[PDB]
RNA sequence: GCUUGAGUCUCGUAGAGGGGGGUAGAAUUCCAGGUGUAGCGGUGAAAUGCGUAGAGAUCUGGAGGAAUACCGGUGGCGAAGGCGGCCCCCUGGACGAAGACUGACGCUCAGGUGCGAAAGCGUGGGGAGCAAACAGGAUUAGAUACCCUGGUAGUCCACGCCGUAAACGAUGUCGACUUGGAGGUUGUGCCCUUGAGGCGUGGCUUCCGGAGCUAACGCGUUAAGUCGACCGCCUGGGGAGUA
């Protein structure tokens, strides 16, 4: 199906509820059959520029596979969630594994 | 000067925020292809890597950040 | 841009950062939007540019002196 | 009052006229000096010297704050902008940082329209 | 448009296998498929005139095979048109 | 009948091709607050304008609109008009390699049909900046202009209308043929990818020049050379692209 290489931060303050948040998003994706090929979480690290009036912000790298229309409602998830700024859904001809 | 791109045959991503910091300037604006001497097409593509990466805030739109 | 530098003071090697692309950008926003010149102006550029090519690579042939 | 040690030094440096201020690290300002003010008046207020006399005009009354270190921020494209800095270190400052702080756009607003 | 599973489903159909991929017959049937299905393309949006262009060349394409299967075969015409329903 | 024209398919590749939705940062303006004090703004000079009711400068926060620095390139794509941040969805064409397939299905068209910059128009929004008109200040013999300070339609969005441009390469479309050189961009084959290497081969594109052509300027394998197919068009200047 269609191969996905999805980015998002989230609020340091809520940096508890990142594992939660994960398995909250690919229990939808398998649960619609879907492939995953990465999970490589990076932590806090530095912004370059305010977010927010806000440094520091927490990344979280999937890179998954979904139909088009499954993955069209996680990013409607990430607008109505304010411990998530900043989703970048992306895409490649063939996803891949470690990167960073 | 030469393509490190076209020397290999990898892909320029926003990820690999290592080896694109050499491809900005000093402001955080592209630096262009008649000075490292980049291919056309890699060109291309890394500024899409650089635009990438400044949504991302993995690299600054200016300095004065 | 930003320099912090140590020692004795003389901006010198500010201007040397600063006068790279800082005035010829806001001496062309200064103005007007154009919308064609620029392509008038840039088409007549480097009809010029070759001219310096063209000419200078036929300019080795003698110098008459 | 407050006295304050380390400040920043604003340099406003428009093609007609410079003015210059100085403000400490947390932004709200001390005094300034135009050129326009240091009895400069229409074509000599767009000179380099017209600057550098609004420098030592804006060097004297920060005296009541005692600034002995200053960062300085230049701003536009002036004729002054680089011998306004040079009033100040003649004039018994620590200059640790010159920075431009210009305002260039990323393809913003529509300038006006060139004059004939 | 007209994904390869589907490319391959009406080569069948219409071809004498599946490598007679360029017959007249078969070049007609892909055509409309790509006909109808750009419809719901240009159902909404509308306003894609550089993407009507592509249709209005298939779809001058595929009258100029249907009036080259008349000319050759007027009994393979007459089951074709059906087949697909056309002619308005 | 045949496969060489034309077209289909199988793999890929590049792209500001188009339509729809989201979103980011820089900057202008405005609003609010802090600090702060007599100027700011503008010009060849000056004034109008703004400011002691606290401007401008500076800092924080907010609102809103439009445009996407650098990359950016005699670069790319599109039939032309045209198209630049980023992400997704829908979608058009071009091109290359190796084959397979249909078998002249082609070329060009009066009328017709569609597309078609900017300005303008209609209805409904939006309105930061810019700015016809208009208003004031200058300059001037006069200035109804150039310059200055303001500033409304308009520029923006949706849906229609208009159907015009120095809409230009001032060069209709298609096909064939005829010395070269330097490049750009984008596919691909082989050999020692053994090294950004070497040899090729396509597509589009820029420049300079040979023959020949042209009144000359120039054009020159992307012809304005040498030919063929069809179409549009021209017939002294004004009157007039007007009645």
């Amino acid at each position: 199906m269609r191969h996905y290489e999805i980015v998002f931060m989230v609020h340091p303050d809520q940096s508890e509820q990142v594992p939660g948040m994960i398995e909250r998003y690919t229990a939808a994706i398998t649960g619609a059959e879907g492939k995953i090929h990465r999970l490589e979480d990076w932590g806090r690290r530095q912004l370059a520029y305010p977010i927010n009036k806000l440094h520091k912000a927490h990344y979280v790298l999937m890179n998954v596979e979904a139909p088009q229309e499954v993955i069209d409602e996680l990013e409607t998830t990430f607008r109505f969630n304010d411990a998530v700024i900043r989703s970048m859904v992306m895409r490649t001809k063939h996803a891949v594994t470690e990167a960073s | 000067f030469c393509r490190f791109t076209a020397e290999g045959v990898q892909e320029i991503d926003y990820k690999d925020i290592a080896t694109l910091k050499n491809y900005i300037t000093e402001s955080g604006k592209i630096v262009p292809s008649r000075i490292t001497g980049t291919r056309a097409k890699y060109q291309r593509q890394l500024a899409r890597a650089i635009k990438r990466a400044r949504y991302l805030s993995l690299l600054p739109y200016t300095d004065r950040h | 841009i930003k320099v912090r530098e140590n020692e004795p003071f003389d901006v010198a090697l500010r201007r040397f950062k600063r006068s790279c692309e800082k005035a010829g950008v806001l001496a062309e926003v200064r103005r007007r939007e154009f919308y064609e010149k620029p392509t008038t102006e840039r088409k007549r550029a480097k009809a010029s540019a070759v001219k310096r090519h063209a000419k200078k690579l036929a300019r080795e042939n003698a110098r008459r002196t | 009052r407050k006295q304050v040690s380390d400040g920043v030094a604003h340099i406003h440096a428009s093609f007609n006229n410079t003015i210059v201020t100085i403000t400490d690290r947390q932004g709200n300002a001390l005094g300034w000096a135009t050129a326009g003010g240091s009895g400069f008046r229409g074509s000599r207020k767009s000179t380099p010297f017209a600057a550098q006399v609004a420098a030592e005009r804006c060097a004297d009354a920060v005296k009541e704050y005692g600034i002995k270190n200053l960062e300085v921020m230049v701003k536009g494209p002036g004729p002054g902008r680089e011998s306004t800095i040079r009033a100040l270190n003649a004039a018994g400052f620590r200059i640790t940082n010159i920075t431009d702080v210009t305002p260039i756009p990323h393809n913003g607003c529509r300038p006006p329209k060139k004059r004939r | 448009s007209l994904s390869t599973e589907a490319t391959a489903k009406i080569v069948s159909e219409f071809g004498r296998d599946a490598n007679d991929t360029g017959s007249t017959e078969v070049q007609v049937a892909l055509l409309t498929a790509q006909i109808n299905h750009l419809q719901g393309h240009f159902a909404e949006h509308k306003k894609d005139h550089h993407s009507r262009r592509g249709l209005l060349r298939m779809v001058s394409q595929r009258r100029k095979l249907l009036d080259y299967l008349k000319r050759k075969d007027v009994a393979r015409y007459t089951q074709l048109i059906e087949r697909l329903g056309l002619r308005r």
